[PDB]
């Protein structure tokens, strides 16, 4: 309705879901799986009931090699987990047949939580995820052993860590994707600060589906940040169908041409010939043995060379099964492809830019570290508005391990919880099957 | 596909050495025994070391990108990831810094290239590294006066050369023999003595690397003098000014 | 026996102790102080070489109508006027806290795994040896791969240094000596093998950076600082490329993956990086300060040490300064650490517990905090009553609420062998007193105060935590002197009494076990006194690139 | 006339500054320098006290296979190694950043209205002199209202002082004028007709707290410390009631409604409070600089003073020290303020500007950021080109692109009087060196450079800013050496190029008009020299009591 | 605008005045704003002038807060879409428009 653009959806194994699609049936504004994914993000957290268990046993509370010898506790969380996450799940929920979820994992050693949803409805921000946990299962443990007055600190000291001395949840033995309002780089900024390894960790290291959860949540910031208002919303619009969400096929279809034997070089090829049939670019004017290229749609060029961009990451670090050259990959696509055809690169240059620093900053002294701690609010990786990340977590995801700082080494905690809820494990399949049901509404 | 615009001596090197399709000019042999050497990553006859398992002992899910992305054979293998690092000499090189990455991410498979003024590198799994290092060395790539296989130490690129027409090198791991006219590497790139030196050949004489170069210099071919070069990159500033402000 | 503040009150004062009555207004206001005529003097020479006013005896109201007071620093025979004792003129004061600020803790796990793992190369003692010399040439400032590098000067740095610690004695004892931390010959046994048993085969770097820099910079440099220079030696010894993607991997591991800060950050009100004194934990204040592995057959003398530590840092440089500044607040903390009074009233609740339970031996439970903190704080009270002398001499009541408080809270800990009952028996201790006296502290003294019972057991969010992990962010804290330095000796009291080696961070005990400090960490009240006299050598100095 | 770069080239090498070849590895390593050869014995003599080993000339690679330079400080005469100029060894450069670091403007205007609103009682110049002599008692930390407080040493505080400045002409003059920054003497007729106007019938003090607080501290210490004595000032010198409902005004105004901060707080991966330098925008660092109010008939020493400033504030001490650590970056900012250099360039561009389009009279528009940045770019490439001596001085290309840059980035704001186009004319010099001899700077270097052309003119959340109020924090500038300085600089340019009194805030212009303090804001490339050459004398030391 | 005062306390930027009738066309550039600032046609969105044009009352649909983590949405798509409604109120030009950011949402993001 608002913007005329129609695209064909397709599964991640490169088959057609549904054609004709309006764009903006795949907007966060719009789309319902996009609005469950986000609120899931919100309200989920993992709670590791053996990690508390040990913290208090040993009394090693608030943050690394921290123990206070005396206070050691001895209580049997993980063989009573039942009791206590049933007691905990009264404490969270609002009302008995609301959508509150404690689901206990690993022989109960582990537990999958999902604060209602109404509690967000009439809260500023997402750290009722974590607090209400928090102190639903202090207050479950403590009732389940008697703990003393005396005691009951180290049970909260155990669950929560070092706050509020500590700004953070510093020792904490509970997880969430998302990270304190504090740490974020500017307002809106919350859905950037996830982890690429918590990512690609939800999603199994399905590459396709770690890209789509990736600009899912990268794009719906940018909608939070207003930079998806007004003049620029059909860019983000088309950034997320066609990097993320595998519009028209057309990184599947660059992927298999070039899988085989290709390189960089030869996707940027593919990908100047598709726009070029497609109608996207046309010959502006010839110089000495060059075409200059133009285009009348600027929106739909950046999001064929996002396409071809994320393409060429699968394809550069699938062939080496090492993620550690998505950098590479992120500035010399952009690189090359504004001197094959006088056109800007994705983002105008941002994408570029991010991939010098981040280059530098996952080969250098100076901080940074592998491409799987990186994430959207992380100072070296925050420029471009959406288009680099999702490479980042292709790339992490086609990792056969040669990373230090691995999704296991990471994301562990949150591997096992968050790769159980369905929408986090295949947002491309919800999101898609959300936009088909909405497409005539729009 | 078309690389780069322009009309000089340069701008067609800098086309040559991107395009897959154009044959590098041979100007030295050497033997896999000595390219293996020169990298420094481990010793002849040694097995290559891992990382990871061989991919076909792991146990992975379908994911249809893998499916589609033939693995390099150091990736099957789980070879580690090692690098080979140049420094190109501002007194006409024939490769430079951006024109090796640029071209690495058109000629090579699974590489990790970056650019410094100083050096530029490619991280890339062992196996296949030592066969892309053979083409480097052997190629027009290299001169082994102007160019320097460097892991550090890298200091040169913009300094003045020496007598022989060297460039500077903190570690002198490259030798000019005036008996021969031929270079010798003597080091690895990382420094350490060989036990045999490798030869590199003779220098490119002044008017090869005048035809070679990919750098412009108002002694050379100046880049201002090549005005749809400058056209171009003009443009691409344009037109990312306005995109930022209002994506017209 | 005497009261152990006795000497210090006759040196005070014409009169004996007990004395009620005394003349005022005939001492000749400043002119009766040695440092007061100084600070005239200084004022007069300022003004005339800078042409603006300054220091002048004659503005607002004048000084000296009653004794300006000499001080003992406790456990000393130095006696000093209370300037000498204001961290703006006391070297030793001011080098504490940059000997803290300039310290990060750094593990070589990851790093070695990396060399190991990634790189797949070995490592030994003697690798390890190799990485410490080229670290210690490169951490001052100096370069290790790149020519034409331009460095700090060696002198200008001399501070600066890494050193190692490890809980296995085989490698301990075959890297080279200079660098390392010998857990075996600065820890009595007992402590010691605690401490090896907590690191295990961990090796730990303790890095200090310059004092200069520190100076120059803020407390949040340290880590960075760390990191570049660990990272470049490195590259140097076992002979890496030098700047590849394994790179990243020990950046990230000594700037976030097993870096120990002294502080964590603050919130934006009161907006500070990292190593700063409001992010010390009470528990690491007192781990920081060395008295445990020299004093322990003390726990009393331990405990106060502690206490001297954290009310000078926290209340004189933390409060007094970063936090508002000005003449700031001296004597809120000196009472803490001078004339032997805090010592005599917790001597007392020590023999007090030791005679009824024994130390550690008396249940955990609000009978205890009710019987013990109630019988010190009547006893500390009753001495500002019996020695006039003594209440003229601590005149402040915050000063008094927090020394009484202190022994009452320290006794409490001393016979529970728990810091949470210890600091119920600190608030008890204040309510108490207010009813006693009808008044307690300064306007703002018992916020905390009377948040405090609520507080000690909560297990809320933001309310609850065990006493060692607060510190002057916990919410309750984060305003008011008299409470942060002597919260951190009741942190101690427990450990200390148990004999146990740390508080709550075995590795910042071990890293602080160090003579190559330019501060003696085994001896606070000590060193507090030598800068007061003057006789304090601080790193930092810039002298040698000024003229003569 | 030769270019300004020469007679610089000439003292470096022995072979004339176009020759193309030399001779290396001849020279002994380190053994060829005065200051290296310095620094090896006092590594052997640290080494020898403290029992660690440190500065060690065989660890690592051999320096001085080349040349070891000296730099000609720009506009100076004086040559030095670079060491020099680290801002570990360079006591003018500590002490530049300590007079930002401990400086804060409060107005007087809240607080007037509070004492007649309020307290009722009258304000004049004479009510404010004796305000203004109270509180230069006070300021450096000495009492005026309590009984036995204990205070700093005159002495160790003699850089600590409070001014004020009114655009009020005759109110200004009937404050006692030791107290008093007179705008119309500092500043030249134009330029202080524009400040009066600005600042008007409002009375602001300049604060300034003691260096060695600061160095003991941090710059979030400073507008802390500046309230609490200007609190007990009025308290003093209005003789109001000492704790009342009405002083929490004069706190609240003093601390937040009417103080001006020369940098505002970081976010947390970089947690830092205020006045630190990441928090001191482009504009303000300009206008601190005082090369504007002093060579005014020249816009290109003015801008390139600023750029001076900058480089070494933003590179050595934030990005290289605060941001990082180790040996650091001072060639990569003393790229910008050596040899003459950046000024042959800068003033190449100004004279094609003015020939061509007269200063500030270009049209503001891409068509004249093409033209201008273009041709200054070439100009400065060519210059690397023609001389081989150029080329291996500013060896590393991070520091050709800041240099060339900045040149082509000033001259287009000379050309259209706008900063904003002067910042698109510094990308596309960029780009342009990017392809020439393709290469630009470090691994890193153009990450903001990538972005930057379309970040230029966005008006985005995140993107979208005018230059002057762009700073270390702008998302794309927080990372990277060899631009914040030369931002700075940009900033500065058209406002030098129009004759404006002030780039961004006025009241910062003239907060530092001031020969009071320590560091000579006015010629800071001559004080850097001066600190090189260890003749500056800085503020803070604790050599008054310490041993002798 | 007018003044070029923007980006804090005293702040000033000489030679970057802009002088916009802003509250004469209130009106239009509130309407702008508001079709930017709504997700759907008579959604809850609502922008209301206030004292003659001088102010506005903007209620950000309600819509976008419930796929957002938090509030910033509010004050960041109300500045955005004022800042775009003037410029285009008015034909700001590329090399102006920054002030009218800097106008509206002050020295963010260097604060
Ligand atoms: C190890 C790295 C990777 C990294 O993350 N930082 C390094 C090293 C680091 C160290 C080097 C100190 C030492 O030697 O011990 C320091 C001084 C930072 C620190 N830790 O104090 C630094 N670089 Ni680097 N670094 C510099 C530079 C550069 C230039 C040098 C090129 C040349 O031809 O010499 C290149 C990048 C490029 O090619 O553009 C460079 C690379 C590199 N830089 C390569 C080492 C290069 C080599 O092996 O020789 N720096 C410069 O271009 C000039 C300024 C210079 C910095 C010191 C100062 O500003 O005075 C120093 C800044
Ligand atoms: C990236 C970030 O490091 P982390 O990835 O958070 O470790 C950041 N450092 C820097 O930006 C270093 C800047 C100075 C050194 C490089 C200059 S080119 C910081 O420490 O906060
Ligand atoms: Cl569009
Ligand atoms: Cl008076
Ligand atoms: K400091
Ligand atoms: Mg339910
Ligand atoms: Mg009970
Ligand atoms: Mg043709
Ligand atoms: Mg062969
Ligand atoms: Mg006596
Ligand atoms: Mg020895
Ligand atoms: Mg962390
Ligand atoms: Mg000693
Ligand atoms: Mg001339
Ligand atoms: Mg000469
Ligand atoms: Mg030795
Ligand atoms: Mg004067
Ligand atoms: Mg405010
Ligand atoms: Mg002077
Ligand atoms: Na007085
Ligand atoms: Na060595
Ligand atoms: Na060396």
């Amino acid at each position: 309705a608002k913007f005329e653009d129609k695209v064909d959806l397709y599964d991640d194994r490169g088959n057609l879901v549904e054609e004709q699609v309006p764009l903006e049936a795949l907007s966060p504004l719009r789309n319902p799986a996009i609005k469950s994914i986000v609120q899931g993000i919100k309200r989920t957290v993992a709670v590791n009931l053996e990690g508390i268990e040990n913290a208090l046993k040993t009394a090693k509370v608030g943050g690394p090699a921290c123990k206070i010898m005396g206070r050691e506790l001895d209580l049997d969380i993980v063989g009573n987990a039942e009791s206590i996450a049933a007691a905990a799940k009264e404490m969270i929920q609002v009302t008995e047949d609301d959508d509150t979820n404690v689901e206990l994992l690993g022989g109960g050693k582990r537990a999958l939580v999902q604060v209602p949803s109404a509690r967000f409805d009439v809260a500023a921000e997402y750290s009722a995820a974590p607090l209400v946990t928090a102190t639903a299962f202090v207050q479950a443990i403590i009732n389940e052993f008697d703990v003393s007055m005396y005691d009951a600190n180290m049970v909260k000291a155990a669950v929560l860590g070092r706050y509020p001395q500590s700004v953070e949840y510093m020792g904490a033995n509970i997880a969430t994707m998302l990270d304190i309002p504090q740490k974020l780089e500017g307002p809106g900024y919350a859905l950037r600060n996830i982890m690429v390894n918590h990512v690609v960790a939800a999603t199994l290291k399905n590459t396709l589906q770690a890209a789509a959860l990736s600009t899912i949540l990268e794009q719906t910031a940018m909608f939070e940040m207003g930079d998806a208002v007004g003049a620029f919303e059909r860019m983000h619009l088309l950034g997320l169908a066609y990097q993320g969400m595998n519009a028209d096929n057309l990184v599947f279809d660059l992927v298999k041409a070039n899988g085989k034997e290709g390189t960089v070089g030869s996707v940027i090829a593919d990908l100047v010939e598709r726009a070029l049939e497609d109608g996207v670019i046309k010959v502006e004017k010839e110089l000495t043995d060059y075409k200059v290229y133009g285009t009348d749609d600027l929106a739909m060029w950046n999001a064929y060379a996002a396409a071809g961009l994320m393409a060429a990451t699968m394809v550069n670090q699938g062939a080496a099964r090492a993620a550690q050259g998505v950098s590479s990959t992120l500035l010399y696509y952009n690189d090359l492809i504004e001197f094959e055809t006088g056109l800007p690169s994705v983002d105008f240059g941002k994408v570029e830019g991010t991939a010098v620093g981040f280059s530098f900053f996952s080969h250098s002294i100076y901080g940074g570290g592998g491409p799987g701690i990186f994430n959207g609010n992380h100072i070296v990786t925050r420029h471009s508005k959406g288009f680099a990340i999702p490479c980042v977590a292709a790339a992490m995801a086609l990792d056969a391990g040669t990373q230090m700082f691995s999704p296991e080494a990471t994301s562990g905690l949150i591997k096992e919880v968050f790769s159980q809820v369905d929408e986090f494990r295949e947002p491309l399949k919800y999101v898609v099957e959300a936009a088909a049901e909405i497409k005539n509404e729009i | 596909a078309q690389y780069y615009p322009g009309t000089t001596k340069v701008a067609q090197n800098r086309r040559n050495f991107c395009n897959p399709e154009y044959e590098l000019e041979k100007l030295r042999e050497i033997s896999d025994e000595d390219v293996v050497k020169i990298l420094g990553h481990r010793a002849p006859g040694e097995e290559y070391p891992s990382v990871h398992p061989p991919l076909e002992e792991m146990d992975e899910p379908e994911d249809a990108i893998r499916e589609m992305v033939e693995p390099i054979d150091g990736a099957k293998a789980g070879d580690r990831v090692r690098y080979i690092q140049f420094t190109d000499s501002m007194y006409f090189a024939p490769a430079q810094p951006y024109v090796r990455s640029r071209a690495y991410l058109c000629r090579y498979r699974g590489a990790d290239a970056g650019t410094l003024s100083g050096r530029q590198i490619i991280e890339t799994r062992e196996r296949d590294l030592e066969k892309i290092s053979k083409e480097l060395l052997e190629t027009e790539f290299f001169d082994p006066a102007r160019s320097g296989v460097r892991g550090k130490s890298v200091h040169g690129h913009s300094l003045r050369l020496d007598e022989d027409g060297m460039m500077f090198d903190m570690l002198r791991r490259q030798i000019y023999n005036k008996d021969t006219g031929r270079v010798e590497m003597v080091k690895n790139q990382i420094g350490d003595e060989l036990d045999e030196p490798v030869d590199l050949g003779e220098p490119l004489d002044e008017e090869t690397l005048m035809e070679k170069t990919t750098i412009y210099r108002v002694d050379g071919e100046a880049y201002r003098d090549d005005v749809e070069a400058v056209e171009i990159m003009q443009r691409i500033h344009v037109l990312r000014s306005q995109g930022g402000f209002n994506l017209e | 026996a005497d009261k152990l503040f006795i000497n210090a009150l006759k040196k005070k004062f014409e009169e004996s102790p007990e004395e009620k009555k005394t003349t005022f207004y005939t001492l000749g206001g400043w002119k009766q102080s040695e440092r007061k005529t100084e600070f005239v003097n200084a004022g007069k020479e300022v003004a005339a070489k800078r042409g603006i006013p300054q220091y002048n005896p004659d503005i607002g109201t004048p000084l000296g109508q009653r004794v300006l007071m000499p001080y003992q620093v406790s456990t000393t025979d130095t006696y000093v006027e209370g300037d000498d004792l204001h961290f703006v003129n006391n070297a030793a004061m001011q080098q504490m806290w940059d000997d803290i600020r300039r310290t990060v803790i750094v593990g070589l796990n990851h790093a070695h795994a990396v060399i190991e793992k990634r790189l797949g190369k070995e490592v030994t003692p003697e690798t390890i040896t190799h990485y410490l010399e080229t670290v210690n040439h490169a951490m001052p400032g100096a370069a290790v791969v790149q020519e034409h590098m331009v460095e700090t000067h060696p002198a200008l740095v001399a501070d600066s240094y890494v050193k190692v610690f490890t809980g296995n004695d085989e490698i301990a004892d075959e890297i080279d000596p200079a660098f390392v931390i010998d857990i075996n010959k600065q820890f009595p046994e007992d402590q010691a093998e605690t401490l090896k048993a907590e690191v295990g085969d961990g090796i730990w770097q303790v890095v200090r950076i310059p004092t200069i820099v520190s100076r120059t910079c803020d407390g949040a440099t340290t880590s960075r600082w760390s990191a570049m220079q660990i990272g470049m030696s490195m590259i140097s010894a076992y002979k890496q490329a030098a700047g590849e993607a394994a790179t990243g991997d020990f950046a990230y591991a000594a700037k976030h993956a097993e870096v120990i800060h002294m502080g964590t950050y603050l919130p934006v009100r009161r907006a500070r990086g990292e190593n700063e004194p409001g992010g010390v934990p009470f528990g690491y204040l007192a781990d920081i300060c060395q008295s445990s592995r020299v004093n322990y057959e003390d726990p009393v003398r331990v405990s106060l040490d502690v206490v001297a530590t954290g009310a000078m840092l926290y209340d004189q440089i933390w409060l007094g300064s970063y936090m508002s500044g000005g003449v700031g607040f001296t004597q809120y903390a000196t009472a803490a650490y001078t004339d032997n009074i805090l010592d005599d009233f917790t001597y007392f609740g020590k023999e007090y517990v030791e005679d009824k339970y024994g130390l550690c031996e008396a249940p955990n439970n609000m009978d205890t905090v009710l019987d013990v903190a109630t019988e010190v704080t009547f006893y500390g009270l009753e001495q500002y009553e019996e020695y006039p002398a003594l209440l003229e001499d601590q005149f402040g009541g915050s000063q008094r609420a927090a020394v009484v408080a202190a022994a009452a809270g320290c006794s409490t800990a001393f016979a529970t062998g728990n810091a949470q009952t210890g600091l119920s028996g600190w608030y008890l201790s204040m309510y108490l007193h207010k009813e006693q006296h009808s008044r307690l502290g300064f306007y703002g003294y018992d916020l905390q105060d009377q948040c405090g019972a609520s507080n000690v057991f909560s297990i809320r969010g933001d309310e609850g935590l065990p006493l060692e992990l607060r510190g002057p962010n916990y919410p309750n804290y984060a305003m008011n002197v008299g409470h942060q330095g002597e919260y951190a000796g009741i942190s101690q009291a427990p450990h200390a009494a148990r004999g146990d080696a740390f508080v709550f961070n075995p590795l910042v005990k071990i890293a602080f076990a160090d003579d190559n400090l330019v501060f003696d960490f085994t001896n606070v009240r000590g060193e507090f006194a030598k800068g007061a006299l003057r006789e304090f050598e601080p790193a930092g100095e810039r002298a040698l690139i000024t003229p003569a």
